[PDB]
């Protein structure tokens, strides 16, 4: 089957991965409060262009 | 936290077969030691000898130190650590100092200066060495009476009258009824025989809703009576209450 | 045998209570070890007190024990009426056998009495066909455990068939026994009524069949 | 010498066991199909041994073999009395009983050991 | 009434488990932890 | 009066029920059978010299022949 | 007890970032094409753990969490105060100051241990 399933990608032991709570975050630079989290939410590989 | 067996045995003459059994549940067979204990009504409780499974080591006291002779059986595992196995003994030369129930008692733990001291119990099997004859049980039917007119409470029980030896079990529906029972030992009298009586409390309620079987079990002789016991009374100060 | 405890010993509730353990350097204490165990007669004993102080698994910190050179006690707090009973202890090793004692029965006091409830049965109509006459007299409920029975032959003492159980601790931490009368039946038909005397702390109770009716 | 073996100890009692302790810890490193599965068994030995290494690390005792700590007994851990275990019971009886509480005390004995570290130092 | 026997061989994992009998695998745990009277040292 | 302290143990004999990752053994002469690989071994690690076997004295384990991993594993493999 | 989480204490007070180390090495070990990659990590995992260890090992330190030794500080290496570093900076703040002369450092407090080693024995 082709169906996107939610796929999350988790850090070995020894590293971490720093998710930016920000509601109003343009993508670079400084997200004021940041958590940590080892994976990440269920990202689907949804596969399109210009959507 | 299991509990062992022990097993009945025959009234006996100077010269019979002599042995019995003793089974178990629940523990691990072949660390503790066995202990074996006999308490008769003239020396007091003797200790004669211990034995341990898993090596077979018997250190016996030196007054069974020639005619008793213990056995031990093999493990027939159920779980990892819970097992269940056996153990008999036989003692010869039978005395008439011997009359009188023994047991059989394990050790309480595997190692140390402690090892084999008797932590956990049987139940009890009874002596009788006797040249007298075996006799069966004379089983009658007591009649109900009146414990308290205020509280509604009566008694009904059995009589095992002239049996010879000791003992004769006494139980009640096949195994139903067990709240309430009290028995009576069993007196001997000038002649070689034995008389006990025995008696279930239950309320004054109860007639037609239960059934009361009172099931004399002599193993000696090998009889079963189930008498059935009659919930009417002939007392005057229960007869207020029906 | 050879290892002497005390005759008896007594002590009231909420109170303790010590019993001597004591005998010869064969038995007693130098290089030895003592337990100690609740033994109610006829039923099968509970491991109070091994290794002289440590308590069985599953006995209450209410028990305690010690040993000296000589002698070794037992000390039972805040006394318990089912308590009441017989005690033994014994002096083992890790290699030789264990011996018991003498034996020590506890005599709690302050323990409110019963008054016996007997009840006396005639001869069957099972047993007048046989042809047998017992007179069947039970006691129960009574405490302390001494009853002295004594029947009589139409108000005159007999001294022919008597028996008598010893009295026995019950389920209920009560007392009984369990009297007959081995008599012929003419024996009581010359006499127009016989009864079973119960003799306790003075206090006599004494039940009659009147075989007329 | 008494040296009954690897595991040899496993069923007898736990003081008894205590005497063999170091045979256990020697043999746990024992330091293309064919070639995944043996290389994959490989590392997963260094790995089940570094997790065992690290709590025994962080919990401060570092020093292999049995280690004291300051932690007090919650008698609700399988209550009995210490001859009646010492003398008694075995490994694998005994972790059984205690394997329910077992996470709990982990993480006890870890916090403990640290504030002992800080306020030791200073 | 009675019963016949009839040769199978349908599956190939039962002609490992003819000889694969005897033998069971387990994870080592070295850590034991238990009581004693005693206490690190100050 | 003494209060109980826990202690730590390393090496203690306490092992669980699992499954993992086998590894196979072949005879020192098996690997002088050339033949250009007999099938299996081309890529196996030598049988000790020397083996041992250690009788778990006093211990019990329950086996299940039919609940076994390594005959699924054989198999696969 | 005070639990914020591992890495919680990244950026408070270098201070009270010392209160919670046991957190940060519990979780550092944390004992076909996605096999390799699993694999792989899982192997940079115990190497960057080791590398670490030997390094508290080879400055006789061994022992989990804060380790004194008596290498005089250079006052170059970002000259401030005791109470100007332990109740103000934060422990990313401060590694990026002492970056610069860290390696030196590393090398230093390699030396000094050995020679005391050698003749503490001797
Ligand atoms: C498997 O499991 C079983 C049972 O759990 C283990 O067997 C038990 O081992 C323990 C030791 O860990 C034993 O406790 C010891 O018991 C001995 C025996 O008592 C003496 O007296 C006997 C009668 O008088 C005599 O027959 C005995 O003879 C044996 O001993 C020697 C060889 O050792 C030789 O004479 C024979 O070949 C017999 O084998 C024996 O002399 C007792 O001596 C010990 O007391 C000392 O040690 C304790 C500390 O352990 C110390 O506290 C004491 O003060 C004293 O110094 C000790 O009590 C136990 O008897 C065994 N049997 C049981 C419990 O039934 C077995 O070991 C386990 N296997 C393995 C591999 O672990
Ligand atoms: C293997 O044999 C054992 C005993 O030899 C079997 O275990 C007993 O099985 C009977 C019934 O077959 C039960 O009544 C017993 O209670 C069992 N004993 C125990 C200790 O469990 C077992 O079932 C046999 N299994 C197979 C697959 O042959
Ligand atoms: C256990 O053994 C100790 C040994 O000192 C003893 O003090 C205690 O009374 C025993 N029993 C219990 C229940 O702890
Ligand atoms: C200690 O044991 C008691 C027994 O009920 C339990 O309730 C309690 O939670 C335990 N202590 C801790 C810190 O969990
Ligand atoms: C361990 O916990 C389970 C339930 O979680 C319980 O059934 C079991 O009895 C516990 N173990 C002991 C020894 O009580
Ligand atoms: C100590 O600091 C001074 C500051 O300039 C520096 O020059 C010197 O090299 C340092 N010491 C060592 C051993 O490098
Ligand atoms: C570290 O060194 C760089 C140049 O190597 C320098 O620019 C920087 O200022 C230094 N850091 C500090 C805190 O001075």
């Amino acid at each position: 089957s082709f169906e996107p399933i939610p796929i999350h990608y988790c850090a070995p032991a020894g590293f971490a991965i720093l998710k930016c709570k920000d509601k109003k975050f343009n993508g670079t630079g400084p997200c004021p409060s940041v958590s940590t989290v080892q994976c990440t939410h269920g990202i689907k590989p949804v596969v399109s262009t210009q959507l | 936290q299991g509990q062992l067996v022990q097993s009945g045995a025959e009234l006996k003459k100077p010269g019979a077969s002599v042995k019995i059994s003793c089974k178990t549940s629940g523990y691990r067979f072949n660390f503790y030691h066995i202990n074996w204990i006999r308490q008769t009504a003239g020396r007091g409780p003797e200790w004669m000898g211990w034995i341990s499974p898993y090596s077979g080591d018997k250190n016996l006291a030196p007054a069974f130190q020639d005619r008793v002779i213990m056995t031990t059986d093999t493990e027939v595992p159920v779980t990892s650590f819970t097992s269940t196995g056996a153990a008999y003994m036989e003692i010869r030369n039978l005395k008439f100092d011997d009359t009188g129930t023994y047991f059989c008692a394990k050790g309480l733990l595997r190692d140390g200066s402690s090892t084999w001291l008797p932590y956990l119990w049987g139940q009890g099997t009874l002596l009788t060495v006797s040249s007298a004859s075996t006799k069966g049980p004379s089983v009658f039917p007591l009649a109900p009476s009146s414990k308290s007119t205020s509280g509604g409470t009566a008694a009904l029980g059995c009589l095992v009258k002239d049996y010879f030896p000791e003992p004769v079990t006494v139980s009640w529906n096949s195994g139903a009824l067990t709240s309430g029972v009290h028995t009576f030992p069993a007196v001997l009298q000038s002649s070689g025989l034995y008389s006990l009586s025995s008696v279930v409390t239950v309320p004054s309620s109860s007639l037609g809703t239960q059934t009361y079987i009172c099931n004399v079990n002599h193993k000696p002789s090998n009889t079963k009576v189930d008498k059935r016991v009659e919930p009417k009374s002939c007392d005057k100060g229960l007869e207020v209450l029906f | 045998s050879v290892l002497t405890q005390s005759a008896s010993v007594s002590g009231s509730l909420g109170q303790s209570v010590t019993i001597s353990c004591t005998g010869p350097n064969s038995v007693c204490c130098s290089h030895k070890s003592i337990s100690w165990y609740q033994w109610p007669p006829g039923r099968a004993p509970t491991l109070i007190i091994y290794e002289d102080n440590e308590r069985a698994p599953g006995i209450s910190p209410r028990f305690s024990g010690y040993k000296s050179y000589w002698s070794a006690y037992l000390t039972i707090s805040d006394l318990r009426p089912e308590d009441e009973t017989t005690y033994y202890c014994c002096s083992y090793t890790h290699n030789s056998g264990c011996v018991f004692g003498t034996g020590t029965k506890v005599s709690v006091l302050g323990q409110s009495k019963a008054n016996p409830s007997v009840t006396l049965f005639p001869p069957s109509s099972e047993e007048l066909q046989a042809n047998k006459a017992t007179l069947v007299c039970l006691i129960s409920d009574f405490y302390p455990g001494a009853v002295t029975v004594a029947w009589k032959a139409d108000s005159s003492p007999v001294k022919a068939g008597v028996e008598t159980t010893t009295p026995s601790k019950q389920s209920n931490n009560k007392y009984a026994a369990s009297s007959y009368l081995s008599l012929t039946p003419e024996q009581w038909k010359s006499h127009r009524s016989y009864s079973c005397q119960v003799t306790h702390e003075g206090s006599t109770v004494e039940k009659t069949v009147a075989p007329t009716e | 010498a008494v040296f009954l073996g690897f595991l040899g100890a496993a069923g007898s009692t736990m003081g008894a066991a205590s005497m063999t302790l170091t045979v256990q810890a020697r043999n746990l490193l024992s330091g293309t199909v064919w070639g995944i599965k043996q290389l994959q068994a490989r590392v997963l030995a260094v790995e089940r041994y570094l997790r065992d290494q690290q709590l025994l690390g962080i919990w401060g005792c570092s020093g292999k073999l049995i280690c004291c700590t300051n932690v007090p007994w919650n008698s609700s851990w399988s209550n009995r009395n210490l001859s009646e275990i010492w003398d008694n019971m075995t490994w694998l009886q005994w972790d059984k009983e205690i394997s329910n509480y077992t996470q709990i005390i982990y993480g006890l004995l870890e916090e403990s050991q640290n504030q002992q570290e800080k306020n030791e130092q200073d | 009434t009675t019963e016949t026997f009839r040769p199978g061989g349908g599956d190939m994992r039962d002609n490992w488990r003819s000889e694969l009998y005897k033998y069971k695998v387990v994870k080592i745990e070295p850590l034991g932890v238990a009581p004693t009277r005693c206490k690190r040292r100050v | 009066a003494e209060n109980l302290w826990v202690t730590v143990y390393y090496g203690v004999p306490v092992w669980k029920d699992a499954e993992t990752t086998l590894f196979c053994a072949s005879d020192a002469k098996a690997y002088e059978t050339e033949k250009h690989n007999v099938w299996a071994t081309h890529a196996c690690v030598p049988t000790d010299p020397n083996p041992q076997e250690i009788h778990l004295e006093n211990v019990t384990e329950e086996f299940n022949m039919w609940k076994n991993n390594m005959v699924e594993q054989m198999h696969t493999d």
